[PDB]
DNA sequence: TTTTTTTTTTTTTTTTTTTTTTT
DNA sequence: AAAAAAAAAAAAAAAAAAAAAAA
């Protein structure tokens, strides 16, 4: 048994640190992502990917809402999209958005 | 807040618009202070403040002048995180080519300018002067020159001629191009071109021009003039443990590039000699290429050591590539784990969660409800309270977990049930309890299995976990409709024991009351549990319209049966539980409760059945004593008889009377016979065999032996294994697979021997290893399927089509297994079901075929109904809701959004590991029916079939097909079509071997063109000691006689040439090569005279899906007409088809060794198998078309999966097929740009025809092409996905040059970018967001 | 609450049910506006589902009330 | 009978210890 | 010469030649 709520995080991946030897939470591998996609359940997947993996601002905001008594994610594109967008823009590629 | 994504080549003004200012100085830090040198590589005013809400000058401090650009240091006052996104740019001294478009492989710049890569690189890298508007000179625009040639050109015409060397030359070339003129001339040439390769290259060029025209991009941006610079944080400066700052790896590229560009500016301003500045430009171009993707053009530069350094392009490549990053795997928070433990006393929607793990999952929720209640207002006090285990925190935790569903996920999550979600109830200790019934979908076994607990935080996620995933809303699994909450191991044994007829026991012969007094009788011990007795159960049947009609009456039963009846809800009839409930009748009872009284009563009834099964299983105490594995007393006698049999057979073989192979086969056969005898004996001793007094004399009843009780109940262990426990355990096959001659003659109760046990280890270990391999095999198969299925999502309520396949019961060569019930259940009818009675519409057109309509079909016994199918639904990028049918996880028609691709893929996945790695005797009463019938009375008098692909069916007296057998050609048929054939007739008859040349009419044999010694030989067959004529093939017969074909122009009794009945031409039967013409000349033949005596596991599923063609495909008739053997002896025989309806344009070569079922001249419809053998799928689509490749793939794979034990409903295979063949080759120009050689996604051509026919234009015809799932996944309709499949740089380059906008469609691009997975809640959210706009 | 079958037909889709119930629950959690049906220690979300099954809450009703107060 | 075009089948290229660099 | 940091632990592209077909 190995629980996990907000333990020590990783170095470069910045995900929750994995491994029983360092208070690690169960790995949410691809096949579980398919398992959620089969269900209509989307917010839970979107939160397994962003607000509980790497989004520091999202993590803090969600913690505030939970302790404050509000159950609510913050709608908005994960910052990983923004990092990728700036990465592409480093190259001479428009990579703009749309509607 | 982000609709479809767009990618395009960036204009220089766009790049400068992506910056606040320009970098102009390569500098990192002071090395004394932290000085960010002005215009430095980490310049404060270009990127941001080094410290939050500060100015480098330090004037303003930390909030007051927020967002102020310090008038002195010129720096905004914002957070340091603003430094993460503020892009910069370096203006290039000269235009510099972008390597990515230079080396896309194939280069896009290449065909853009249509120049060889060699010359374009020469001009690019400064070793050749391209010609630019050669004009009135011997040189021309496309021409290039080396240094000597350029010098000579200058000498001869160095007045107006222009030629430059370098990247700027390529830029100038790009300025000099008018793609509209190019479009016109190249389309004209494509019209003129005939060489398919020439058309292909020209259409590559025309697609380039089409891209640049339709896309807003302009080719001159291929040559960069302003290099963007990433914000400093994304290229972190990572200061080393010293005054120096270790400037990353990309920053080094910036150092080199910036220094080179500054020196180039210096040389330009000083105007140094052209050689030096040319070398400088070459170095700058090399440096920029290395910055883009080092290691592509030249040798990659390194860091401190020889070890190479990365590049910006590496950020979009490899495992650390930020495309495939949210797919590898994320260590999600609020996770958990534990070993598992059974959880009776739980309901069917409760998961016993430990205390020590539920105070470390809902910790923040506890903080919230604790500080809010005021028990400890300050947060740190709340933390120290929970860590203090104070009694109040248990109460608060109970409150928060009152209703806060958790998600329990097993390790391999093949199914979509493998992430079911439960409510929590807190136990002590540490083990995630788990309701027993829901141990099936998970597949856990409570022998060390470990499940992970996630939680949903946001309120939407809570509502999802309670609505879409709760364990009480998934009684029906996705693949197969029937329940997957099915009583499994002990509950069924308890139910079985609780209801069994015992001939005489306590409480026999009495009439108690309703069930209540039955339970009272049992508990007091007065009446034994098994007691055939009459009671007064009253059943509330739904006989009236939705009304519980109650009827009561004295009915025979058992006391235990009456006791169990209390758990059945109202609606069910009593007889639902009056048998001895096995594992079959119990699932049937549960399913009937579902269909009759909906869902929630089924959950209540599953709880009750599990509880009242466990309790009475315990009170039974069914225990496996050793003495209850009874062995037959006849076993030793039977084995002695078998031993004597093998002794006599072996002795006879030693005498030579029987060969070794026959002796071995006879030995194994008699061992099998003895094994059958012993198995029957032991199954008869175990079963029945319980003789007991009935209060009068003795009588026998089904036994209560614990082993047999288990096996009959179906608790765990069918007849085979108990046979292995008591009877002979069979003949174990040797490691190769050949069956061992001497079987194991000792059950498990008696001992094995070292030899026998050592033999059994072979089969045991082979089974283990094969399972271990099939694990990964099924894994790979699921991955491919979900890769090619994830695209879809049910996005259209109704496509309003009419082309639904026609489903019929499937007949396995006279063994119809699936009636029309299943393979049309739920799926929506396309055309209104018409009763076999004429003009009697059974059900309307677009109606759902739920169970009652299926019952109506059964009562009318319709043998074929047209059902809409997702294999062809008129939708752009999804699939109609009606055209899909029921969801087969909830029952009602699939609601808008629920992804079916990743439902399908997994349903056709998970049940993969279970997958293992002369005359027809009529057996039923019916009448003869024939398909493709062309027959006639034969000389033998019965019949002869003159058609090749004839099939014989047995139409029952209901006017419905039951049996079906492929009739071979030249078969003896006693009766004919339309004659009564009761169960027992043997009308079909034929030679199982040989390919007789039957002559349908009489006439004297004539050797017209069959010259002996040149085409035929009068060989003396010594088998019968008679002379027979043998036709000689091209090699056997003379080359001069090769033209002399062995024709048989038969002449009738009158001597006139026998014309074929219905044709003017003579019946010149061209016999095949090496044929044995038994008859002689002048022999009067008769009807059908025979003249010439011519002689499973996963891999199959993968081949069917991967469209892997057979190695020796069956060859079909590509067009209808009369066949004609064309030119011969050219390695492969040439064959021509002459459409009798039209011309004879089609001909092709086929191998000589591949035998033909058809003769030289025969009228053959298209699809006629020119040769038999394995059948390819792609040619079926080529000829039969869609709705036939479906009924091939679905039939074949569903047969492979119906082979072992599983039931994969056809919707899933159908959607995988639809995704397989969504691309079609263009058949005509129509009126759009679509060239014939082009192949485009079927949706694109469909909408093209739609919009062309809406106007006066003409649509372009097409031919849909099948693609293997690996091939289809390689094919793409969304550039982000293709990036997810590696070759990222190529995908990005192609998309950018094409301006290829991408839909955020399908569930894999959105996960990568990170928006809402647009399937369920995501799909409704996105449609709502679009609606508000 | 245990099953949600009764709420499916009230908001036919089973996903728009999720988002509508989430809307109502968010209204009832921090947006005040107490539930119109009594609670049994139930979380706000289960009360939202319960009222949806009761039929007195639907996306149309929520939009009507939001517009009415937005006019204020 | 000779040349050119097209096919296809063959080949070749793509968490720990050690090594290289720096003081 | 010692210590510290970086990285290592079959598929398909191209082309020669053989065979088909047209002049
Ligand atoms: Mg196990
Ligand atoms: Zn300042
Ligand atoms: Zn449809």
């Amino acid at each position: 048994m190995h629980a996990r709520s907000t333990g020590s995080y990783s170095l470069v991946t910045q995900q929750p640190l994995g491994g029983k030897a360092q208070f690690g939470g169960q790995r949410f591998g691809e096949m579980e992502v398919w398992a959620l996609e089969a269900y209509g359940a989307a917010y839970t997947l979107q939160e397994m990917l962003t607000v509980k993996s790497d989004d520091v601002n999202g993590r803090t905001k969600m913690y505030k809402n939970i302790v404050d008594g509000n159950h609510q994610m913050e709608p908005g594109m994960p910052e990983s999209f923004n990092v990728l967008l700036k990465e592409i823009r480093s190259l001479g590629i428009n990579i703009e958005l749309e509607d | 807040e982000f609709d479809a994504i767009k990618i395009a080549l960036a204009s220089p003004d766009m790049i400068r618009s992506w910056s606040f200012g320009e970098v102009k100085k390569p500098e990192t830090i002071n090395y004394r202070t932290f000085k960010p040198e002005r215009d430095g590589l980490f310049c404060a005013r270009i990127f941001g403040p080094v410290k939050d809400y500060e100015c480098l000058c330090g004037k303003y401090k930390r909030l007051k002048h927020r967002g102020v650009i310090c008038e002195k240091c010129g720096v905004e006052v914002t957070q340091t995180k603003v430094r993460r996104e503020r892009m910069g740019h370096i203006e290039l001294a000269s235009p510099t080519a972008h390597i990515w478009f230079l080396k896309s492989l194939p280069s896009r710049i290449g065909l853009l300018l249509d120049m060889p890569l060699r010359d374009i690189e020469r001009v690019l890298y400064f070793e050749s002067y391209v010609v630019i508007e050669g004009g009135m000179t011997n040189l021309e625009r496309q021409q290039i020159l080396t240094e000597e040639q350029y010098l000579d050109a200058l000498e001869e015409f160095g007045d107006e001629f222009d030629a430059k060397m370098g990247a700027e030359a390529i830029q100038a070339l790009l300025k000099s191009m008018d793609l509209e003129q190019e479009c016109e001339q190249l389309r004209e040439e494509l019209n003129e071109t005939n060489s398919e390769t020439k058309r292909k290259k020209l259409t590559k060029r025309i697609k380039l021009l089409e891209a640049f025209v339709q896309s807003g991009n302009k080719p001159e941006w291929m040559i960069l003039t302003v290099l963007p610079v990433l914000p400093p944080d994304l290229r972190p400066l990572v200061p080393l443990d010293g005054g120096r700052f270790a400037a990353s790896d990309l920053n080094d590229l910036y150092r080199r590039v910036i220094n080179r560009n500054n020196r180039l500016k210096r040389l330009l301003d000083l105007a140094a000699p052209d050689i030096i500045v040319r070398n400088e430009k070459r170095m700058l171009q090399e440096a920029v290429d290395a910055l883009l993707d080092n290691g592509r053009r030249g040798r990659a530069i390194t860091g401190s050591n020889k070890r190479p350094l990365k590049s910006l392009a590496d950020m979009i490549k490899g495992k650390q590539g930020r495309f495939r990053q949210n797919l590898l795997g994320k260590r999600v928070d609020y996770s958990g784990r534990s070993v598992i433990t059974v959880g009776p006393y739980l309901r069917l929607h409760q998961c016993g969660l430990p205390k020590k793990m539920a105070l470390e999952l809902f910790k923040p929720f506890i903080y919230g409800k604790l500080e809010l209640r005021g028990l400890a207002t300050t947060i740190k006090a709340a933390k120290k309270m929970v860590e203090r285990e104070e009694a109040v925190v248990w109460d608060i935790l109970d409150e928060v977990i009152r209703e806060h569903p958790v998600l329990l996920n097993r390790a391999p999550t093949l199914h979509r049930l493998g992430i079911q979600a439960f409510e929590p109830v807190l136990i002590e200790g540490k083990a995630i309890q788990l309701h027993p019934l829901v141990c099936a979908a998970y597949n856990a076994d409570f022998d060390g299995d470990q499940m992970a607990v996630h939680v949903p935080l946001t309120l939407e996620a809570q509502l999802e976990a309670r609505a879409l995933m709760m364990s009480t809303n998934n009684i029906l699994s996705p693949a197969n409709g029937e329940p997957i909450i099915v009583p499994s191991q002990d509950v069924v044994l308890g139910l079985y024991y609780m209801t069994r007829d015992c001939v005489n026991a306590k409480g026999e012969g009495m009439v108690l009351t309703g069930p209540k007094e039955a339970e009272r009788l049992y508990r007091s011990g007065l009446a034994s549990l098994h007691a055939r007795v009459k009671v007064r159960i009253t059943e509330y049947e739904k006989d009236a319209n939705g009304e519980l009609v109650a009827k009561t009456s004295l009915k025979d039963t058992t006391v235990g049966r009456a006791i169990l009846w209390m758990i059945v809800p109202k609606g069910l009839p009593y007889s639902i539980v009056n048998q001895a409930l096995g594992k079959k009748a119990i699932s049937k009872m549960l399913n009937t409760c579902y269909r009759i009284l909906g869902l929630k009563p089924t959950v209540i009834f599953a709880d009750q059945i599990m509880y009242t099964g466990f309790a009475y299983a315990a009170r039974s105490g069914a225990s496996v004593g050793i003495d209850d594995m009874v062995i037959p007393e006849k076993k030793h006698e039977i084995i002695s008889e078998a031993e004597a049999e093998v002794a006599e057979i072996q002795e006879q073989f030693q005498s030579g009377l029987v060969t070794a192979g026959e002796r071995y086969n006879k030995v194994i056969d008699i061992w099998a016979a003895a094994n059958d005898r012993v198995s029957k004996a032991m199954m008869d001793n175990l079963q029945t065999e319980t003789v007991i007094n009935r209060d009068g004399q003795e009588e026998k009843q089904v036994s209560f032996n614990s082993i047999y009780m288990m096996a009959d109940s179906g608790a765990r262990g069918s007849a085979a294994q108990i046979r292995q426990l008591a009877g002979m355990r069979g003949l174990m096959a040797k490691p190769d697979g050949s069956i061992i001659e001497t079987p194991i003659t000792a059950n498990f109760r008696e001992g094995l021997n070292v030899l026998q046990y050592f033999i059994s280890t072979h089969g045991a270990r082979k089974g283990l290893a094969d399972t271990a391999l099939k694990t990964a095999n099924s894994g790979y198969l699921t991955r491919r399927l979900v890769d090619v299925a994830q695209d879809l999502v049910v996005t259209e309520d109704d496509c309003g089509t009419h082309e639904g396949i026609m489903m019929t019961p499937v007949i396995e060569g006279g063994d119809v297994k699936e009636p029309l019930r299943d393979r049309v259940l739920g799926r929506v009818t396309a055309e209104d079901v018409l009763k076999p009675g004429t003009a009697d519409i059974l059900v309307p057109r677009n109606t759902l075929l739920h169970e009652q309509w299926c019952d109506l079909l059964e009562e009318n016994s319709v043998d074929a109904v047209k059902v809409r199918s997702v294999v062809s639904c008129d939708t752009d990028f999804g699939v109609c809701a009606h055209c899909y049918g029921r969801d087969l996880a909830r029952g009602h028609i699939i609601n808008k959004g629920e992804a079916i691709g990743v439902i399908a893929a997994q349903s056709i996945g998970e049940p993969g590991t279970q997958l293992t790695m002369s005359s027809i005797q009529v057996k039923n009463k019916g009448s003869i029916k024939l398909s493709n019938v062309k027959s006639v009375v034969n000389s033998s008098g019965k019949l002869v079939i003159t058609s090749r692909n004839t099939e014989l069916k047995l139409i029952d007296e209901f006017g419905r097909t039951k049996e079906s057998y492929k009739v071979p050609y030249g078969a003896v048929l006693a009766k004919g079509d339309g004659e009564q054939v009761a169960g027992g007739e043997t009308v079909a008859n034929w030679d199982p071997h040989t390919m007789p040349v039957i002559t349908e009419v009489s006439g004297f044999v004539r050797f017209t063109d069959m010259i002996d010694g040149q085409t035929i030989t009068r060989q003396t067959d010594e088998l019968t000691g008679l002379s027979s004529l043998v036709v000689l093939d091209s090699a056997e017969r003379t080359a001069g006689g090769k033209d002399l074909r062995p024709a048989l122009k038969i002449v009738d009794a009158q001597g006139n040439d026998v014309l074929i009945p219905g044709t003017d031409m003579p019946a010149q039967y061209f016999l095949p090569g090496k044929a044995i013409v038994q008859l002689e000349d002048g022999v009067q033949i008769s009807s059908g005279d025979t003249l010439a005596r011519i002689p499973g596991g996963l891999p199959r599923v993968a081949d069917l899906f991967e469209a892997r063609r057979p190695k020796e495909p069956a060859i079909l008739a590509e067009i209808s007409g009369i066949v004609s053997f064309g030119k011969e002896t050219k390695g492969k025989r040439r064959l021509v088809i002459t459409p009798v309806d039209g011309s004879d344009p089609y001909e092709e070569m086929i191998p000589k060794w591949r035998q033909l079922n058809v003769f030289e001249g025969e009228r053959v419809e298209r699809g006629d198998v020119i040769s038999d053998g394995p059948e390819a799928p792609h040619d079926i689509l080529r000829l039969r078309g869609v709705h036939a490749v479906t009924r091939y793939i679905v039939n074949e794979v569903q047969d492979v999966y119906r082979l072992q034990g599983v039931k994969i409903n056809d919707k899933h295979i159908e959607v995988i097929v639809r995704q397989m063949l969504r691309k079609a080759t263009i058949v005509n120009a129509g009126s759009s740009d679509f060239l014939e050689g082009e192949q485009v996604e079927y949706s694109r051509v469909k909408i093209a025809n739609r919009e062309l026919e809406a106007n006066g234009k003409v649509g372009a015809t097409y031919s849909r092409d099948l693609l293997g799932i690996t091939k289809a996944s390689l094919a793409t309709e969304s550039f982000i996905s293709a990036a997810s499949f590696q070759e990222t740089t190529r995908v990005l380059t192609e998309a950018a040059v094409a301006g290829k906008r991408d839909e955020l469609r399908g569930l894999k691009e959105n996960v990568i970018v990170g928006r809402l997975i647009p399937a369920g809640t995501g799909y409704a959210y996105h449609q709502d967001r679009m609606r508000r706009r | 609450r245990v099953t949600v079958q009764d709420a499916v037909e009230k908001i036919g889709n089973r996903f728009d049910l999720v988002l509508v119930a989430a809307r109502r629950a968010r209204q009832m959690q921090v947006g005040g506006k107490d539930p119109l049906v009594p609670e049994e220690n139930d979380k706000t979300t289960v009360i939202a589902l319960r009222e949806i099954e009761e039929g007195l809450i639907n996306n149309q009703i929520l939009d009507v009330r939001e517009r009415q107060e937005q006019q204020e």
